[PDB]
């Protein structure tokens, strides 16, 4: 599978931007463009050898872990650290076959009983996305946390918090230009902060926006979708034009 | 201070420039604000392309462009309508592409009252 390497050690705005761009490049190899936005392929007839992308993450402590991303939805499905691989619960039997092709050289394979959706991971982390800080610091710590999970040195809450970090800084940044821009500024000013409600509302709406965009009549939605501005005010979206600057990838609906 | 009249179907060009900013490496966006309303995104141009973005209601009427010779970004407005009356603002940012979702940008230009009669 395609591998993208990124290190938090000395990360800059440019190196993070190059990283997200390469992830987007690998995710959209099989995408087609609807209303100027690439649509990720759906799983039907998508060859197994093209189902996943690998993201290798290092930090200053010279620890590395490898995430596996699903090209149908950009989401993290599992990861490898050393001789151990951990996968989220697959949502059907076809996906369970799919993940047997990841990390086939590890001696120890484990599938969590739970999925990797935000509501679950926040239950396990003991905190909501609103109170989990993001940035180069949080990501570096998440890498260490993932690395030592096989070792027995990471507790479940810390592990779920690290997943929440990785998914937002990689999967959601790949999906949304706005969220990539937010991570760039954290790096630019060397600061960590939790995402705001507008980021969270946008993450929650990714599937619904994809539906409204792909079912639209040359841009115009059949019905409006409410989004949240960063200042907290809420606004209706009636057309794809407003979303083109914000959203980089869509999930298949057709 | 807002700078501040056009006939319906008329033209107007606004300028985005600041002495300290190499705009050819910024994302530029334009917004407009009616008296009782919020600031509405109009159009953006990306730094790391020449890629231009428009709200549907100005497509074919407004054109955004960069003049790298004068380090300036322009919004050319044609076929203006009374409904386009508003204070117009440009914004610029090295990291964020201006959009409707946020107003947090490194640079906000002075407003210009545009009044179509
Ligand atoms: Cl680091
Ligand atoms: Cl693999
Ligand atoms: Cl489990
Ligand atoms: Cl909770
Ligand atoms: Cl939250």
């Amino acid at each position: 599978y395609p591998i993208i390497n990124f290190t938090t050690a000395g990360a800059t705005v440019q190196s993070y931007t190059n990283f997200i761009r390469a992830v987007r490049g690998r995710l959209t190899t099989g995408a087609d463009v609807r209303h100027e936005i690439p649509v990720l392929p759906n799983r039907v007839g998508l060859p197994i050898n093209q189902r996943f992308i690998l993201v290798e993450l290092s930090n200053h402590a010279e620890l590395s872990v490898t995430l596996a991303l699903d090209v149908t939805n950009a989401y993290v499905v599992g990861y490898r650290a050393g001789n151990s691989a951990y996968f989220f619960h697959p949502d059907n039997q076809e996906d369970a076959e799919a993940i047997t092709h990841l990390f086939t050289d590890v001696q120890n394979r484990y599938t969590f009983a739970f999925g990797g959706n935000y509501d679950r991971l926040e239950q396990l982390a003991g905190n909501l996305r609103e109170n989990i800080e993001l940035g180069n610091g949080p990501l570096e710590e998440a890498i260490s946390a993932l690395y030592y999970y096989s070792t027995g040195g990471t507790q479940l809450p810390t592990l779920a918090r690290s997943f929440i970090i990785c998914i937002q800084m990689i999967s959601e940044a790949a999906r949304f230009q706005y969220i990539e821009g937010e991570m760039r500024t954290r790096i630019r000013y060397n600061r960590r902060s939790a995402p705001d409600p507008s980021v969270i509302t946008l993450e929650n709406s990714w599937g619904r926006l994809s539906t409204a965009i792909q079912e639209s009549n040359q841009g115009a939605f059949a019905s409006p979708i409410q989004l949240q501005r960063r200042n907290g005010s809420k606004f209706s979206v009636y057309d794809v034009s407003i979303l083109i600057p914000i959203i980089a990838l869509m999930v298949y609906r057709c | 201070l807002v700078e501040t009249l056009v006939q319906p179907g008329g033209s107007l060009r606004l300028s985005c420039a600041a002495s300290g900013l190499t705009l050819d490496y910024y994302n530029i966006g334009w917004f407009r604000q009616a008296p009782g309303k919020e600031r509405e995104w109009v159009s953006s141009i990306s730094s790391s392309d020449g890629r231009k973005y428009y709200v549907n209601s100005v497509k074919g009427r407004f054109t955004i462009s960069r003049d790298n010779a004068k380090n300036t970004v322009y919004l050319q407005m044609n076929s203006l309508k009374p409904e386009d009356t508003a204070v117009y603002y440009c914004a610029a940012d090295r990291d964020r592409l201006p959009s409707a979702i946020t107003y947090e940008y490194n640079y906000w230009g002075q407003g210009t009252q545009v009044t179509v009669s």
